[PDB]
């Protein structure tokens, strides 16, 4: 359950990694208008 | 094993939302092009005068 | 298999199988467990000493080493092993106590991550609404 | 790529704030379950880190009573008894060495083999397990990339559709301005 939670935490990092790029690209897209 | 089940949960969810995003954009495209086609036709009425 | 009891993680002296889990057990230990708990130990399903299946395979078990050993020296070595076992069991206490802290701290960060994900989901959706 | 991003990931974790009603109330262990009080006193002894209560070495060697005890027949008797016990301990010992010389050599070889057999069974189970984990990883990898391809394909379409739509919106504005102007020019004429 610890290791699962650790990997869940690590899985979250990948989710945040995806989201960070997605936010950055979308704000870049809005700058294009 | 656990991770795969979460991935098995995540994959339909990612597919569901993103396809809906694409679908709405196509629906947006259909609404836009329908109006846009009509207005040239309207312009042709003006051009006919 | 060269048997190991599932309770002790070690080779049994009087071995038996629980049919309720197919694991191998050292019979006097699990009979003591049955009396105190009434269940299979591995999966908590109900069990009785009657259901236990006996084994009568002989022991190849070997001294460790014989050259040191004599009655005073056995008792000397046994005490040291006794101290090592009590150190081992207390280490398990320590280990379990330690796993409490690290799991708990991990759980907070993953829970708090959900709140970030929630906020970011809103952010993304607002950014998509902006794109519309 | 992700190396840089992983430090950017960290950002919001730095901004976590006092809410630590953390989930570890689920399934709290029990320290006490089958402890005897004697075992508990041993765990108290190890908590106090108390040194070993040494088993007496002096019994191995005891040549005589102490000087005040030496004037008691029974005290000498116990030491005579003690000396009697030690000789038989040597007798039992030397008896053991006789067997151990001949048979113990073979028995060591048989036992060392048995450890190899435990290692062979363990390595077989390990190789089973490592293969199974890597088979699972191939299931993980194939599933991710099959889905990941189709989404990326859809995303490429989506980016193209989004861009083209607002382009059509731009041209929509171009139509409406031009249509209006023609309506003004025809209307004034």
């Amino acid at each position: 359950e610890l290791s699962h939670a650790l990997y869940q935490h690590d899985a979250a990092c990948r989710v945040i990694a995806r989201l960070t790029k997605e936010v950055t690209a979308a704000r870049e897209a809005l700058a294009t208008l | 094993e656990e991770l795969k089940k979460h991935e098995d949960s995540a994959i339909p969810r990612r597919l569901e939302c993103l396809k809906e995003d694409v679908q709405r954009q196509q629906e947006r495209e259909k609404e836009l092009q329908h109006r846009y086609a009509d207005l040239l036709l309207e312009k042709e009425t003006l051009k006919s005068k | 298999m060269s048997l190991i009891c599932s309770i002790s993680n070690e080779v049994p002296e009087h071995p038996c199988v629980s049919p309720v889990s197919n694991h191998v057990y050292e019979r006097r230990l699990i009979e003591k467990y049955i009396a105190e708990n009434g269940t299979d130990p591995i999966n908590n399903q109900p069990l009785s000493e009657e259901q236990l299946i006996d084994i009568k395979v002989a022991h190849p078990i070997r001294p460790k080493p014989p050259s040191a050993t004599s009655i005073p020296a056995i008792l000397k070595a046994l005490q040291d092993e006794w101290d090592a076992v009590m150190l081992h069991s207390f280490t398990l206490r320590q280990q379990l106590q330690t796993t409490r802290q690290e799991l708990s701290h991990a759980l907070y960060q993953h829970d708090a991550a959900c709140r970030v994900i929630a906020r970011l989901t809103k952010e993304v959706t607002a950014a998509r609404e902006a794109l519309a | 790529v992700r190396e840089a991003a992983a430090a950017l990931v960290e950002e919001e974790t730095r901004r976590y704030r006092p809410t630590k009603n953390y989930l570890s109330y689920l399934t709290a262990p029990d320290y006490s379950a089958f402890e005897t009080d004697i075992m508990r006193n041993e765990f108290e002894r190890l908590a106090a880190r108390q040194p070993i209560e040494l088993l007496s070495m002096k019994r191995y060697e005891l040549p005589a009573p102490s000087s005040g005890q030496k004037n008691d027949i029974t005290a000498w008797q116990e030491c005579v008894n003690n000396s009697m016990a030690q000789l038989e301990h040597q007798a039992v010992r030397i008896e053991n060495l006789e067997l151990m010389s001949q048979h113990g050599c073979n028995a060591w070889k048989v036992y060392n083999e048995n450890l190899v057999h435990m290692i062979e069974h363990a390595q077989k189970e390990l190789q089973k397990l490592r293969k199974h984990i890597q088979d699972l990883n191939w299931q993980r990898k194939n599933m991710q990339l099959t889905a990941g391809s189709k989404l990326r394909e859809m995303e490429s379409n989506w980016v193209s559709l989004v861009s083209k739509n607002y382009e059509i919106e731009r041209t929509i504005v171009q139509l409406e301005n031009e249509i209006y102007q023609i309506k003004q020019q025809h209307g004034e004429a």
